């Protein structure tokens, strides 16, 4: 029954009336039904006969979903919804497990008709006014308005944990022990005691909340150890997610493919290795829901290593506030980096990936720190702190790099893992030009328009060079000619751009790329013995450019 | 207290609603910090819970001031700001002395706490709602919303604006030339008298206040001088420098005459005539880089004429109070920073540059969060105003670490930027 509870005042957004939307009639059958469970619900309390003033009407329905015993009750209440003031945001997130203690007993409770147990602000009851049909469509009209918090509006979810939190308050105090995360119309305690005194608690619980027209599992607490919870296999000391099967066919479709990789990214945190690059990598400047969409050679591989992956089953273990919480990174390869939380060398917290920006020439260093970044965030909201990091990077490496990096940086620490790959730089740029060495004059430009350009050198040695090029950009260019400059240049050389693009491109230091050239030339830079790259200004900017800036 | 005063009624601006910004999150430490905080001040009926008919929400931090042994909670209105003060800017404006900035020696105190006394609009009150956090999404925010004007609001000082002129009256009377400006949270006082004299009249003030208003302000020092020991003395008449400077030298060679066309060409988008056509057409040729060649008699006209014209300040630059302020900073290296105030492009109204530590607690982070302080609080002094601020740093990292060394009850706004290319090179 209904509560004793007090009611959270709502309103209707400013200026704004109740709403008047008139009933449709049909199938008397159902025009019975409704009336006949209407009934045994006016008898409950949770609605009212309400005399014809001061009334709106909500649409009415009836209907029977399931394998037919009992027809329902409708209230499509949208256009009502439409015109009541915003409420405080319901937690729309979810205890990850991850985070979830090691407890001895757990009680997982239904609280049974929770919205309608709570009453329903008195003078806001009007407008959740409705009309079961008339017999024969002359209108006589049955009118009724809820007590309580109507099944469909707005304001329900919200007020009903509203009442739900304050109902529990003495309890969680008068036994600050036991637990209890609340979830719909859901409630989880935990306990570590023996199932003597845990059965005896809930029944406290259960019993606490009965004395306000919450009710509770009759069958004493029906627990399924484990829970299939929100996609969650929930084991008292290990949890993961079972129904993960994911399909082999021979035509995928835009919308196949991303199902496919969300439950692979849900697989994620727990399954050391997923990777997802390939796949998605698919998805791109087209979104055609039902295009087909013809499968990679890669995304056929990485498919396949997550097959071998998944195929194997891999469980969890839950958080022991007691000890330290420790992060560490591996690096996959084509931007791809994974990682895994722990506080035991064989068990696990939870694990995880991370990608690369998706569009720009990166670099090994700084995409370790997006993810050490990454893992400090998630870290913050599941146990309430951040975690030792064991990374693939020496103390120098780092310190190098953060350094000379005009960008600011604080990641925590860290200690040094000897386990391969190994993050590193592959190549230095000389801060002084080198005394000796040859100096070449590079130089880029391109027909917009043609789409032809010209990439070439001018050497303080007198050597010359012009390369044609097809299908370039002065960018392409400007970048092939340094290219060229490394080509024809000693084990030591010297080169000089017009732009800074290109210039900025390789100050950056990135060991790979999705750009073919970057990498022709990222290769080359890691051959040479050293490197100084120097811009000076293009146009009128024209130092030793008066020769190639013409020429190309 | 316990002193019903009538209640200022506030509205936000025209058709505008409460803000609904997410609560970041905490760690356990902060959280339980806050909560006891937030019991404290339910006890004292500064704030009350709230149900969930309350929609709206400003996040909160917790920080610890002055390094205590304990937090103090920070609140951030900055969009309950922009959405009310910004008419209490106006309704209750509070003008800005252009001479402060002036004074030899600057002193700040926190006299925020006196707020706490003044209860808050009613109708109001719905929107300084924030909420506490939970980990790992287990229970629901502890919900509160404020019952007295709040702190990093920008509608209490303006509010409480009367009370204040009131108190600081018998004291600018007897000290005519100290000047006080108030913004927000800290009282500003500006005087002339020597270091030690000046130090002496604040504690006068301070007491003063303390005696009259019950406002209390805080003791930096415990007379105790461990060699740690400061004050907050601001002294802004020595705030000017013109560290755009031409490197000097005796041998120069092409990649120095290089690097220099460079940055000298640059420059003319900030400073108006300096065009270096005779001085870089000493490069025209392919010429090795190490090869030191001799500065022409000719062109170093130019430099010459240039390392003056880098001398004397730009033009066309005045402030447009219609407009905000922006900060950028760039990473300067070995702990230090340099950083314009402006507000077109190219047309600076300041530029400074901090450092603190090179190599001990050297931490990008805390000191980019020093200077970010610094930046503001000098223009709060010179404008009545602080910036925003185009931050060299990664959004989340900044995000997840500001709160650890910051100091200040109010803050700014920012955003987080692609990278200072040839702009570095303002050393
Ligand atoms: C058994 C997992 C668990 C742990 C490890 N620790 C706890 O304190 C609690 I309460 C738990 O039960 C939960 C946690 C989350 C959801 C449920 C409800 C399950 C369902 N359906 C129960
Ligand atoms: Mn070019």
């Amino acid at each position: 029954p209904i509560s004793p509870i007090e009611t959270v005042p709502v309103k209707l957004k400013p200026g704004m009336d109740g709403p008047k939307v008139k009933q449709w009639p049909l199938t008397e059958e159902k025009i019975k039904a409704l009336v006949e469970i209407c009934t045994e619900m006016e008898k409950e309390g949770k609605i009212s006969k309400i005399g014809p003033e001061n009334p709106y009407n909500t649409p009415v329905f009836a209907i029977k979903k399931k394998d037919s015993t009992k027809w329902r009750k409708l209230v499509d209440f949208r256009e009502l919804n439409k015109r009541t003031q915003d409420f405080w945001e319901v937690q729309l997130g979810i205890p990850h497990p991850a985070g979830l203690k090691k407890k001895k007993s757990v009680t997982v409770l239904d609280v049974g008709d929770a919205y309608f147990s709570v009453p329903l602000d008195e003078d806001f009851r009007k407008y959740t006014a409705f009309t079961i049909p008339s017999i024969n469509n002359e209108t006589p009209g049955i009118r009724y308005q809820y007590n309580v918090l109507p099944q469909g509006w707005k304001g329900s979810p919200a007020i009903f944990q509203s009442s739900m939190t304050k109902i529990l308050e003495p309890f969680k105090k008068q036994n600050p022990d036991i637990v209890i995360y609340q979830y719909m119309d859901d409630l989880y305690v935990g306990s570590d005691l023996e199932i003597g005194q845990h059965r005896t608690k809930i029944e406290e619980l259960r019993q606490h909340l009965l004395r306000w027209g919450l009710t509770t599992p009759d069958k004493k607490h029906q627990k399924e150890p484990p829970f299939l919870w929100m996609g969650y296999e929930l084991h008292p000391d290990k949890w993961t997610v079972q129904p993960i099967v994911l399909p082999e066919k021979d035509s995928w479709t835009v919308n196949d493919i991303q199902k496919l990789v969300g439950k692979l990214n849900w697989a994620s945190q727990i399954y050391p290795g997923i990777k997802v690059r390939q796949l998605s990598k698919l998805l791109r400047g087209t979104k055609a829901l039902t295009e087909v969409i013809p499968l990679t050679e890669e995304a056929e591989l990485e498919l396949a290593e997550n097959r071998e992956i998944l195929k194997e089953p891999v469980h969890g273990v839950y958080y022991d506030p007691s000890k330290d919480l420790i992060a560490e990174i591996q690096k996959q390869g084509q931007g791809q980096w994974t990682y895994q939380i722990y506080q035991e060398p064989f068990k696990n917290l939870k694990t995880g990936k991370y990608a690369r920006m998706r569009g720009a020439h990166t670099n090994d260093v700084k995409q370790l720190t997006e993810a050490v970044q990454k893992i400090t965030t998630e870290s913050i909201v599941i146990w309430g702190k951040t975690p030792k990091f064991k990374l693939p990077i020496q103390k120098e490496t780092w310190e190098t790099w953060w350094t000379e990096y005009w960008q600011a940086t604080w990641i925590p620490e860290w200690e040094f893992v000897n386990t391969p790959p190994l993050v590193k730089l592959w190549y230095q740029l000389e801060k002084e030009p080198i005394v000796g060495a040859e100096t070449f004059y590079v130089d880029g430009a391109a027909n917009r328009e043609t789409k032809l350009g010209k990439a070439g050198y001018v050497t303080n040695k007198g050597r010359q060079k012009v390369v044609p090029l097809t299908n370039t950009t002065n960018q392409k260019t400007e970048l092939q000619a340094i290219y060229l400059a490394l080509q024809d240049s000693g084990l030591e050389v010297n080169i000089v751009t017009d732009s800074q693009y290109a210039l900025g491109i390789i100050q950056a230091q990135p060991d790979k790329s999705e750009s073919e050239l970057v990498n022709q030339i990222i290769e080359q830079l890691i051959k040479k013995e050293k490197v100084y790259l120097a811009w000076v200004p293009a146009h009128k900017g024209i130092g030793g450019n008066e020769q190639v800036d013409k020429l190309v | 207290p316990i002193s019903p005063i009538e209640t200022v009624p506030v509205k936000l601006k025209p058709g505008m609603d409460g803000p609904k910004v997410k609560q970041w999150p905490l760690t356990e430490e902060k959280i339980k910090a806050l909560v006891e905080i937030c019991t404290e001040m339910e006890k004292e009926g500064k704030i009350s819970k709230i149900g969930p008919e309350n929609p709206y929400n400003t996040p909160v931090f917790a920080i610890k001031k002055k390094d205590s042994t304990k937090w103090r909670k920070l609140v951030d209105f900055r969009e309950l700001n922009k959405r009310t003060q910004d008419f209490w800017e106006v309704q209750l404006g509070i003008p800005h002395p252009a001479g402060l900035k002036k004074k030899k020696s600057v002193t700040v105190l926190d006299v925020g706490d006196a707020y706490f006394s003044v209860p808050l609009d009613e109708d109001f009150r719905k929107y300084t709602a924030f909420t506490i956090p939970s980990i790992n999404n287990e229970t629901p925010g502890i919900r509160y919303q404020y019952n007295v004007l709040p702190q990093g609001w920008k509608g209490s000082p303006a509010i409480f604006q009367s009370s204040m002129t009131k108190i600081l009256e018998p004291f600018k009377k007897q000290n005519p030339d100290i000047v006080i400006y108030q913004y927000m949270d800290d009282l500003y006082v500006g005087s002339d008298l020597e270091i030690g004299q000046h130090r002496t009249k604040i504690e006068e003030l301070r007491q003063h206040l303390l005696r009259w208003g019950l406002t209390t302000p805080d003791k930096k020092h415990q007379k105790e001088p461990p060699f740690l020991w400061m004050g907050y003395e601001l002294h802004p008449d020595k705030w000017t420098v013109q560290p755009i400077v031409l490197p000097e030298k005796d041998s120069w060679t092409v990649n120095d005459i290089q690097k220099l066309v460079g940055k000298l060409n640059w420059a003319s988008q900030i400073y108006p005539g300096i065009k270096v056509r005779q001085l870089s057409k000493l490069l025209r040729g392919t010429k090795a880089l190490t090869e030191v060649i001799p500065l022409t008699e000719e062109a170093e006209l130019e430099l010459a004429e240039n390392r003056e014209i880098l001398k004397e300040p730009v033009h066309g630059v005045y402030y447009d109070p219609s407009k905000d302020l922006i900060a950028e900073i760039q990473k300067q290296g070995q702990g230090q920073w340099t950083y314009q105030i402006y507000q077109e492009p190219f047309k600076n109204l300041k530029t400074g540059k901090y450092a603190r530590m090179r190599g001990a607690h050297t931490n990008d982070v805390k000191q980019l969060t020093e200077a970010v302080q610094k930046i503001t609080t000098e223009s709060i002094v010179i404008w009545g105003k602080t910036p925003k601020f185009k931050l060299p740093i990664q959004k989340e990292t900044w995000e997840t670490w500001w709160t650890e060394y910051w100091q200040a009850t109010w803050i700014p706004e920012w955003e987080f930027v692609n990278t200072p290319p040839l702009v570095k090179l303002w050393y």
